[PDB]
C-alpha cells in the first residue's frame, strides 16, 4: 500500500517535471524576446518608421533606436545595461526610488525611479528624436505613453498611448489617431522654459502652439493627462534632462 | 541544465511532501 | 460519434452541468481569447482523460486528487509557456485565467467522472467532446459580446464605428461583465425552448 | 362605450376568433369600467382599493415635477441659446433643429423674453416624444409576455414607464430610450413573472443600462441642456471641481443659491430638479399610505449620518467632503429617488425593521459614491439597485429573529 | 492600521470575488439555492482562503519566486502545481480534523469542503496575490477579506432566490437560467463601486 | 388587560339592536359535513328515516369515536352532496319532540367530576364537536387532552351579537358549564372577555382575561397568542360562550340544548335584531320576510370569515352565532378606480371616506377590483396585531411553502385570523383558502 503510493506518486512526479521543466527552460528564450518585441513595435510607431514583420521590428529597432539611461536628478546619462532595465520594477524599490510628496505628486504616482530610460532615433549617426516614457494616473487606471520629441527639446513629434484602462468611448481616445494627431507639431515650454503643453476643454483654437483638444465628455481622463506632462516636464521629471537637451545635447 | 534539475527535484519534493502530509494526517486521525 | 456531439446540446458542461462558468464570463470579450480558450481547455480536458485513464487501475484513493492534479497543472504548465513562446499577446490578455484551467470544472469534473471509470480512447474523445460543448458557448457568447461591444471579429471591423468615421455606436455594456451572465441566461432559454427535456421541474 | 364592450366580450372568450387578443381587452375593458365582480369565499366584503388605484396615484404624484421639469428644460435651453447666439446666428439654429421651429410654429418664441408657455412648450417637445417612446415600447413587451402567458396584464407599467422618461437628460437619443425600457421591463421585471414578482427597482435598472452602455448620452456637459453648442457642468460635477463657490450657472452668470436648486432653477434630469414639487407630490402619497415613510425616513437617516461626518472629518483635496446635507438634499436625484424610486414596495424590504434598515442603506451608499467615488457626480441609481440586492437579507435577519422568539413561546 | 483597513475593503466591496472577478461561479450558482447552506459554505470559503493564502505567500517567497534558493535558477514555472497542492491538501486536511474532533464543526463547515478542494475562487486569490506581491500581513488580509467578500455575495444570491419563491419564472429559464439573469443583475449593483481608488 | 392597536373594525351599516326577540319558526334543520376539518362522514342515517334529538346522524372515520348527533327531532329528508361526494349537509325536518337522554348532577359537584366521565358525556350528546383544537381547528381526538381552554366570551365580529346579552340570561348555565371544562382541562380556562361584567366561576383554575381594541381582539387566534402560544407540542382548544352554556344545561338537566341566539343584521335586513333560533336552523325560512327586495347574499357568520348560505349550504353553521346579509355587487362604474370615492371604506387613505369618521357603509360583495399579484404597500401590518410578519408569511401560503409557514406562525393561524389580510389585499388574494391547503399538507405528511 504505502510502498505502491509513494512509487507511483514518485514515478508520476518525475515524469511531469521532465516534461515541465523541459518546456520551460526551452521555451524561455522566446518568451522574453517576445515582451522585448512587443515594446519595441510600440517604440517604432511611434518614431515614425515602418515596420510589419517580426524581424523587420528587430532589425530596424536595433539600426535606428538606442536605449540610454538617464538620471532625473541631474538630467546626465548614465552607463548601464538600458536594453534590460525595467522602470516600473526600479520604482517599486526603495533603494531605487523616491517616495513623492503630495505637492510633487501632481500625476498622483506615489513614486518615482531614480533613473529612467530613454531612447534616441538616430538617422545613421546623428540623434533625431527622443522618446520620452510618461505615465501618470486616469480616472480607472494608471496610463503609458511615448512622447517623440525633436531635438530642439521643445516641438513634440509625435505621441502614443500604449496602456490604458479608460472607457472605450470616453477616455480610451488616447488611442484615437485623430487625437494623437493633434499632438504633432506643439510645444512643450514657453519662452521662459516653463512647461506650458495645455489640454484644452472645449476644444483648443485651431492656431495654437501648445493648445491640445480635450477628450469630449471625459474631463477627468484629461485633467489625468495634463497631470501627467506637467509631472514629468517639470523639476522631478525630464526638466532637468530636456534642459541640457535644449542647450545643445544629443 | 541545472534549472532543469532543480526543478525535476523541487517538483517531485513538494509533492512528496504534500502527499507525506496528507498519509500522515489520515494515520493520525482517521479512526480505524 | 454520437458522443463527440452529445455534450454540445444534449449534455452542455456549461448550459446543463452548470460547470466551466467562470471562464465564460472573463474571456468572451473577444472571439480570439475566446477560441484560444476553447482550444486549450479541449487540449487539456482530452489529455487528462487519456492519461489519467492510463493510471487509473494504479492511483490510490487516499491522494487521488493529488494525482489528478499533478496530471492536470502539469499540461496546464505546459500550455501557459507555449502560449507565452508563440501567442503573447493573447496570452497576456487570458491574465490568470491561463492557470485558472487547472481548476475548471469540466477537466476535474470529466476526468473523476468518466476517466477513472473508462478506457483511454474513450477518455480522450470525452474530453474532446466536453470541450466542443465549452468552446460552442464560450464561442457564441463572444459572437455577440465582441460584434456588439466594438463592431470586430477576430479584430476584423464588421461594423464601421462612429468614433471612426461609421454609423455604429458600440455599446459600453457589452464589453463588461454583466452582458455575459444575461448572453448566457438568454442562450440557456433558447436551448432549453428546442429541448424541453431539460426543463427543470417546479 | 359600455355597450360596445360587452358586445365584443364573446369575441375575446375562449372559443372566440379573438382569443389571442384576450390579453389586450382586458386591458382595454378593465380600464374603462370596473369589472363588476363579487366574492366567491370568505371576507365576502373586499376594501376599496385595488392596484389600479395605488399605481394611478403614484402616476398622478409625479405630475407636479413633470410640468415643472418641462418648463425647466426650456428655461434652460432658451437662456443658454440667447447667451451663445444671437440675431441671424440664433435664427439659424432655430432653423435647424426641429424642436426650436416647431415652438416658434405654434405660437411660441426661441427670445430671451419667452414666457412660461415657450419654454413648457420646448419642454414639451424633448420630453413627450421620450415618454410615448418609453410607453409604446415597454408596452409592447409587457403586452408580448402577457399574451404568451396567458394573464391579464397586471398594472404598474404606467408608473415604470413615467419614472424612466423622467430620470433622463432630456437631449436622450429616442432610440437609446427605446433599448433602456426594453431592458428594463423584461430583463428585470419580465423575465421574472411581471409585477410583483420581481426583485430589482425595473426603472433604475433601465436607467442603469443606458448608463453602462451609452455613458456619453448621459454623463457629462452636453446632455443636460437641450441647447444645441452649449456644454454646461451641473452642481453636482461644479461642487465636485471647487465645491460650494463654483456652483455658477453660466448660461445666466449667476451663482446657484439654495433656493435655486430647492425650487428646481437647475439643469439634470427632466423631473429631478425641483425638491418642492417632488415633495408635494410625495406627500400625498405618504399620507395615503402608498408610499412608505419608514424607508424615506431611513433614507434621510443615513443621508444625514454620512454627510455629516464627512464634514467632521474633512478633506483639503476633495470639495465634496464639506458638502452638507441640506445641499445633498437639494442638488441630483436624491430628492426623486428618495420618494418615488427607494419607495417601490416590490423592490423593498417586507418588514418594517427592514425597511428601515433598507432606506439606511440607501441613504449611506447614496452619499458615499458621491462624495469617495470619481467617476459618478451621483450614485442614486446605483445605491437603490445595490440596496435591492440586500433587501431580502435584512428581512431574513428580522424573521430569524422573530422565529427564535416564537420558538421561546414568546416568554411563554 | 489605516492601510490595512483599506485592503480589507477593498477585496470585500471594490474586488469582491464574485461580483467583480466572478470566480468560483459554479459553486455560487449551484449551492445559493437556501440561505443557511450558502452561509455554510462562505465560511468554509473564508477558512480555506484565509488559510491557504498566507501559506502559498510564505512558498512563493522562500522557494519559487527568483534567486529564493539559488541565484540565478527561476523556479516560478512550478507556481501552478505548488499552489493548486497546497490547496489540494489544507481543505483535505481540513476534513480529516473537523470530522475527529469537532463533529459540530464538520456539519456547519466539514460538509461543504470537498465542493471547494479545488474552487476557482481559492486558486484565483492565491495567483492575485502573487501578483500583486503582498506581504504576509497583507497576503491574511486579502484573504480574509477576499472570502467575506465572497461569503457576502452568494449569501445576497441566496436571500434573492429565497425571496424568488413567488417568481413566476418562465419554464425555459426555470432554475439555471434564471439564476444567470439574476447574478447578472446583481454584477450592475456592485459596479456602484467600481471608480473607487481605495 | 391586554389592548390590541392593530386591526380594523368593519363601519358596515345595519348594527343589530342588542335585544332578544322570538325569531321565525323553523321547519328544518341540517348539519354541515364541510364545516369540520377533515372530516370523513360515516353515515348512520339514511333519507326516510326518522331521528331522535341528540341521536346519532354520521361518524367521522379520520377522528375514531366522535358522534355528530342530530340538534332537533325529525325525520332526514335529504341528503345533500358535492363534488367526490363530499357530503354538503343532513337535513332534517322538524316532527315531534323525541330525544335521548343523559346523566344529570348538582351545580355544587360539577367541578369533581371525573375527566372521563365528563368526556363521555360530551361525546355520546354530540356536545363535543363544539370544541376546535389549535393548531388546524379539529375537532379533539376523544382520548386526548388539553391544558388550555379557550372561552370566547367576546365577539368583535362586524355585526355580532353581544356576549353579555346571552350569558346574563344563562348566568347558572355559563357557571355551570365553566365548571365542567375545570374539571375537563388539564391545566386552566382562559374566560377572554372585554371589561364588561361577567358571571364568574369559583374555580382556581378558571382565569379572566381583558382583550380591548378593535377586531381580531375577539378572536380565540389572539387570545392564544397572548396567553398559551400553540404548536405542535402544546395543542389548545376553543369553544364559544354559547357552547359553554349548552355544556352547562346538560349536565344540569341531562338534555342536549340546542337553542341559539344569533344576530340577523346588515344593510339589507329592515330590523337588525338578536333572534332565537335552533342549531343548525334553515336559514331560508330564517331570513324569510326580513329582507329588502333585490338580489342578496345570506351569508352563515360575519361577512370577514362566512358561508355563503346557498342552497345544499342555507343552514346555520355549528360555530356561527350570526347571520349577514348583503346586497350583490354587480355594478360596474366607469373610472370606479379612480374616483374620489366619498362612500368607499378602505383601510388606506385613497379615498374621501377616511375624512368622515361617523360614516357607514353599505357595503356589497364585489371585490373591488381584478385578481393580481401582491404588491406589499404595507396594508398586512396594518391589521396583524400577532407578533409575526404577516408580508412574508402570506407570500409563503401564496407560494405553497409549507414548512416556511410552519416556522413563520402558520399553526397558531385559523382562517377568520386571516380574514382581515383577505379584506386589505390590493391583490384580491383569498389567503383563508391558502392557509387551508397549507394546514392539510402540514397534516398529511405528519
Ligand atoms: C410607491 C410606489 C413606487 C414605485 N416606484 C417604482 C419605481 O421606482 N420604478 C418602477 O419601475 N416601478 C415603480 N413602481 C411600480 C411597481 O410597484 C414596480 O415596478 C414593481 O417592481 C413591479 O413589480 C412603484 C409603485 C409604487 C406603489
Ligand atoms: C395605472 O394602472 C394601470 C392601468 O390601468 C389603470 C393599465 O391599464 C395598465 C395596462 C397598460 C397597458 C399598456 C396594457 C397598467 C400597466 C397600469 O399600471
Ligand atoms: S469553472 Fe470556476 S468554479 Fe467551476
Amino acid at each position: 500500500s504505502i510502498k505502491k503510493t509513494l512509487f507511483v506518486v514518485i514515478a508520476l512526479s518525475l515524469v511531469c517535471s521532465i516534461i515541465v521543466s523541459a518546456a520551460a527552460v526551452g521555451l524561455r528564450d522566446k518568451q522574453k524576446e517576445n515582451a522585448a518585441l512587443d515594446k519595441q513595435s510600440k517604440i517604432l510607431q511611434v518614431a515614425g518608421i515602418e515596420a510589419k514583420g517580426s524581424k523587420q521590428i528587430v532589425e530596424l529597432f536595433n539600426k535606428s533606436i538606442e536605449p540610454r539611461l538617464v538620471d532625473f536628478n541631474t538630467g546626465d546619462f548614465v552607463e548601464g545595461d538600458a536594453a534590460n532595465y525595467d522602470q516600473r520594477k526600479a520604482a517599486k524599490e526603495a533603494s531605487e526610488s523616491i517616495k513623492l510628496t503630495a505637492e510633487q505628486d501632481k500625476a498622483k504616482i506615489q513614486r518615482r525611479a531614480n533613473v529612467g530610460v530613454v531612447y534616441l532615433v538616430k538617422d545613421g549617426d546623428k540623434t533625431s528624436k527622443v522618446i520620452l516614457p510618461v505615465h501618470g494616473n486616469g480616472l480607472w487606471s494608471m496610463m503609458y505613453a511615448f512622447v517623440a520629441v525633436e531635438t530642439d527639446g521643445n516641438t513634440v513629434s509625435g505621441l502614443t498611448y500604449y496602456e490604458q484602462g479608460e472607457t472605450p468611448g470616453l477616455g480610451g481616445e488616447v488611442e484615437n489617431p485623430a487625437w494623437r494627431a493633434q499632438w504633432v507639431g506643439k510645444k512643450l515650454f514657453d519662452e521662459n522654459h516653463k512647461p506650458a503643453i495645455k489640454i484644452v476643454k472645449g476644444g483648443a483654437p485651431q492656431g495654437s502652439e501648445h493648445g491640445v483638444d480635450g477628450l469630449s465628455g471625459a474631463t477627468l481622463t484629461s485633467n489625468g493627462v495634463q497631470n501627467t506632462f506637467d509631472f514629468w516636464l517639470g523639476d522631478m521629471g525630464f526638466g532637468p534632462f530636456l534642459t541640457k537637451v535644449r542647450d545643445g545635447g544629443l | 541544465m541545472s534549472t532543469i534539475i532543480f526543478g525535476v527535484v523541487m517538483f517531485t519534493l513538494i509533492i512528496l511532501a504534500l502527499v507525506l502530509v496528507i498519509l500522515f494526517a489520515k494515520s493520525k486521525l482517521v479512526p480505524t | 460519434k454520437k458522443s463527440v456531439l452529445a455534450p454540445v446540446l444534449d449534455n452542455n458542461p456549461i448550459a446543463l452541468q452548470v460547470l466551466g462558468v467562470c471562464s465564460a464570463l472573463a474571456v468572451t470579450t473577444k472571439l480570439e481569447t475566446a477560441f484560444v480558450m476553447t482550444l486549450a481547455v479541449m487540449f487539456v480536458t482530452a489529455l487528462s482523460n487519456f492519461f489519467v485513464s492510463l493510471i487509473r487501475n494504479h492511483i490510490p484513493n487516499s491522494v487521488r486528487i493529488i494525482v489528478q492534479m499533478a496530471i492536470i497543472a502539469s499540461l496546464v504548465i505546459v500550455v501557459d509557456q507555449i502560449l507565452k513562446a508563440y501567442l503573447y499577446d493573447i496570452s497576456k490578455q487570458l491574465s490568470v485565467f491561463v492557470g485558472l484551467i487547472i481548476t475548471n470544472c469540466i477537466v476535474m469534473g470529466r476526468a473523476e467522472a468518466f476517466a477513472m471509470k473508462s478506457e483511454p480512447i474513450p477518455s480522450f474523445i470525452d474530453g474532446i467532446g466536453n470541450g466542443l460543448g465549452y468552446g460552442f458557448v464560450l464561442m457564441t457568447v463572444g459572437f455577440f459580446r465582441e460584434l456588439l461591444g466594438s463592431g470586430k471579429l477576430f479584430g476584423l471591423e464588421v461594423l464601421p464605428l462612429i468614433s471612426n468615421g461609421g454609423w455604429y455606436q458600440p455599446n459600453g455594456l457589452m464589453l463588461l461583465a454583466p452582458s455575459a451572465f444575461f448572453l448566457i441566461g438568454f442562450m440557456i432559454w433558447a436551448i432549453r425552448t428546442f429541448k424541453p427535456e431539460q426543463v427543470e421541474a417546479k | 362605450l359600455k355597450k360596445f364592450l360587452e358586445d365584443i366580450e364573446h369575441h375575446f372568450e375562449p372559443g372566440g376568433k379573438h382569443e389571442k387578443w384576450f390579453a389586450l381587452y382586458e386591458a382595454a375593458a378593465t380600464l374603462f369600467y370596473t369589472p363588476g365582480l363579487v366574492t366567491k369565499r370568505s371576507s365576502h366584503v373586499r376594501d376599496s382599493v385595488d392596484l389600479k388605484r395605488i399605481m394611478i396615484m403614484v402616476w398622478l404624484a409625479v405630475f407636479p415635477a413633470m410640468f415643472w421639469g418641462m418648463y425647466n428644460a426650456g428655461g434652460q435651453a432658451i437662456a443658454a441659446l440667447n447667451h451663445l447666439y444671437s440675431g441671424d446666428q440664433l435664427a439659424a439654429i432655430v432653423a435647424g433643429n426641429w424642436h426650436y421651429w416647431l415652438t416658434e410654429m405654434l405660437g411660441g418664441t426661441m427670445s430671451s423674453d419667452a414666457g412660461w408657455g415657450s419654454k413648457m412648450l420646448l419642454g414639451a417637445t424633448y420630453f413627450l416624444p421620450i415618454y410615448a417612446t418609453v410607453f409604446i415600447v415597454g408596452g409592447f413587451w409587457e403586452v408580448l409576455f402577457c399574451m404568451v402567458r396567458k394573464h391579464e396584464v397586471n398594472e404598474g407599467f404606467f408608473v415604470t414607464s413615467i419614472l424612466f422618461a423622467l430620470i433622463v437628460p432630456p437631449t436622450l437619443p429616442l432610440w437609446q430610450a427605446a433599448l433602456g425600457i426594453t431592458f428594463g421591463v423584461v430583463v428585470a421585471k419580465e423575465v421574472f413573472g411581471g409585477t410583483g414578482r420581481n426583485f430589482l427597482n425595473p426603472a433604475l435598472a433601465g436607467r442603469a443600462f443606458l448608463f453602462f452602455a451609452y455613458p456619453a448620452q448621459i454623463s457629462g456637459d452636453l446632455v443636460w441642456t437641450a441647447a444645441d453648442g452649449y456644454s454646461g457642468a451641473t452642481a453636482l460635477s461644479q461642487w465636485a471641481q471647487g465645491g460650494a463657490g463654483a456652483l455658477i450657472n453660466n448660461a445666466t452668470g449667476q451663482t446657484i443659491t439654495w433656493m435655486d436648486a430647492f425650487i428646481g432653477n437647475i439643469p439634470g434630469s427632466i423631473g429631478e430638479v425641483s425638491t418642492l414639487a417632488l415633495m408635494i407630490g410625495a406627500a400625498f402619497i405618504v399620507y395615503m399610505g402608498i408610499a412608505s415613510w419608514r424607508i424615506i425616513g431611513g433614507v434621510m437617516i443615513g443621508m444625514i449620518l454620512l454627510s455629516t461626518l464627512f464634514n467632521v472629518i474633512g478633506s483639503d483635496t476633495n470639495a465634496m467632503f464639506n458638502m452638507p446635507w441640506h445641499w445633498h438634499l437639494v442638488l441630483g436625484g436624491f430628492a426623486f429617488g428618495m420618494f418615488f424610486m427607494a419607495t417601490d414596495p416590490v423592490s423593498a424590504s417586507f418588514t418594517n425593521s427592514g425597511k428601515w434598515a433598507y432606506g439606511i442603506l440607501i441613504g449611506v451608499m447614496c452619499v458615499l459614491i458621491r462624495v469617495v467615488n470619481p467617476a459618478y457626480p451621483e450614485g442614486m441609481m446605483l445605491a437603490i439597485l445595490f440596496a435591492n440586492l440586500f433587501a431580502p437579507l435584512f428581512d431574513h435577519v428580522v424573521v430569524e429573529r422573530n422565529i427564535k422568539r416564537r420558538l421561546a413561546r414568546y416568554g411563554k | 492600521m489605516e492601510h490595512y483597513i483599506s485592503l480589507l475593503v477593498k477585496s470585500i466591496f471594490i474586488e469582491n470575488m464574485a461580483l467583480s472577478f466572478f470566480l468560483g461561479m459554479c459553486t455560487f450558482l449551484a449551492v445559493s439555492k437556501k440561505v443557511k447552506t450558502s452561509f455554510g459554505l462562505g465560511i468554509a470559503v473564508i477558512v480555506v482562503l484565509t488559510i491557504s493564502v498566507p501559506v502559498n505567500n510564505l512558498v512563493y517567497n522562500l522557494v519559487l519566486k527568483p534567486d529564493a534558493l539559488v541565484e540565478g535558477v527561476d523556479l516560478s514555472f512550478l507556481n501552478f502545481i505548488t499552489f493548486i497542492g497546497v490547496i489540494a491538501a489544507l481543505v483535505q486536511i481540513l476534513e480529516m480534523i473537523l470530522d475527529r474532533f469537532f463533529p459540530p464543526l464538520y456539519n456547519a463547515l466539514g460538509i461543504f469542503l470537498p465542493l471547494i478542494t479545488v474552487n476557482c475562487a481559492i486558486f484565483g486569490g492565491v495567483s492575485f496575490m502573487v501578483q500583486r506581491d503582498y506581504s504576509f500581513a497583507e497576503s491574511v488580509v486579502y484573504g480574509f477579506g477576499s472570502g467575506v467578500g465572497w461569503m457576502l455575495a452568494i449569501v445576497a444570491l441566496a436571500g434573492i432566490r429565497e425571496k424568488m419563491k413567488y417568481s413566476d419564472v418562465p419554464p425555459g429559464l426555470r432554475g439555471l437560467g434564471i439564476t444567470f439573469i439574476t447574478a447578472g443583475l446583481m454584477a450592475l449593483g456592485f459596479m456602484s463601486f467600481s471608480g473607487v481608488q481605495l | 388587560m391586554i389592548t390590541i392597536k392593530k386591526g380594523l373594525d368593519l363601519p358596515i351599516a345595519g348594527t343589530p339592536s342588542q335585544v332578544i326577540s322570538d325569531g321565525k319558526a323553523i321547519k328544518k334543520v341540517a348539519l354541515l359535513g364541510e364545516e369540520y376539518v377533515g372530516m370523513r362522514p360515516t353515515m348512520h342515517v339514511r333519507v326516510g328515516d326518522e331521528v331522535k334529538k341528540a341521536q346519532i346522524l354520521f361518524e367521522d372515520k379520520k377522528n375514531p369515536g366522535v358522534k355528530f348527533t342530530s340538534p332537533v327531532s325529525g325525520k332526514v329528508v335529504e341528503i345533500n352532496r358535492g363534488a367526490k361526494r363530499v357530503l354538503q349537509s343532513v337535513v332534517i325536518e322538524v316532527a315531534g319532540d323525541d330525544q335521548v337522554t343523559f346523566d344529570k348532577f348538582e351545580a355544587n359537584q360539577l367541578a369533581s367530576l371525573n375527566r372521563d366521565a365528563i368526556k363521555t358525556q360530551l361525546v355520546e350528546s354530540g356536545l363535543w364537536t363544539a370544541f376546535r383544537t389549535r393548531p388546524f381547528s379539529k375537532v379533539p381526538a376523544i382520548d386526548s387532552t388539553s391544558e388550555a381552554i379557550f372561552v370566547t366570551a367576546m365577539d368583535t365580529n362586524p355585526l355580532a351579537a353581544e356576549p353579555t346579552v346571552v350569558i346574563n340570561e344563562q348566568s347558572e348555565a355559563f357557571v355551570a358549564g365553566l365548571d365542567v371544562l375545570s374539571a375537563l382541562t388539564t391545566g386552566k380556562v382562559y374566560v377572554c372577555k372585554k371589561g364588561t361584567s361577567l358571571p364568574r366561576s369559583q374555580q382556581p383554575n378558571v382565569e379572566e382575561h381583558v382583550f380591548d381594541g378593535p377586531h381580531p381582539a375577539g378572536l380565540a387566534g389572539t387570545h392564544m397568542h397572548f396567553l398559551y402560544p400553540v404548536s405542535a407540542d402544546h395543542v389548545a382548544w376553543s369553544i364559544n360562550y354559547q357552547d359553554v352554556i349548552a355544556v352547562g344545561q346538560l349536565f344540569l338537566t341531562g338534555e342536549l340544548y340546542t337553542q341559539r341566539v344569533v344576530s340577523l343584521a346588515g344593510p339589507v335586513v329592515n330590523k337588525p335584531r338578536l333572534v332565537r333560533t335552533v342549531m343548525g336552523a334553515s336559514l331560508e325560512q330564517l331570513v324569510d320576510s326580513e329582507i329588502m327586495p333585490g338580489e342578496v347574499r345570506i351569508i352563515s357568520g360575519s361577512v370577514l370569515s362566512g358561508t355563503k348560505a346557498t342552497g345544499p349550504h342555507a343552514y346555520l353553521g355549528r360555530y356561527h352565532l350570526q347571520v349577514s346579509v348583503l346586497r350583490e355587487g354587480r355594478d360596474k362604474e366607469l373610472f370606479g378606480w379612480a374616483m374620489p370615492g366619498k362612500n368607499k371604506f378602505s383601510v388606506t387613505r385613497s379615498f374621501l371616506g377616511h375624512l368622515f369618521k361617523g360614516q357607514v357603509y353599505n357595503m356589497t360583495t364585489t371585490t373591488n377590483g381584478s385578481d393580481r399579484s401582491m404588491v406589499p404597500i404595507g396594508n398586512y401590518e396594518k391589521v396583524m396585531p400577532l407578533d409575526m410578519e404577516p408580508t412574508l408569511l402570506l407570500r409563503d401560503l401564496c407560494a405553497g411553502d409549507s414548512d416556511s409557514a410552519v416556522r413563520l406562525g402558520a399553526l397558531e393561524l385559523d382562517e377568520e385570523d386571516l380574514a382581515l389580510c383577505t379584506f386589505v389585499c390590493p391583490g384580491k388574494y383569498e389567503y383563508g383558502q391558502l392557509l387551508r391547503e397549507c394546514l392539510d399538507k402540514i397534516e398529511k405528511e405528519g
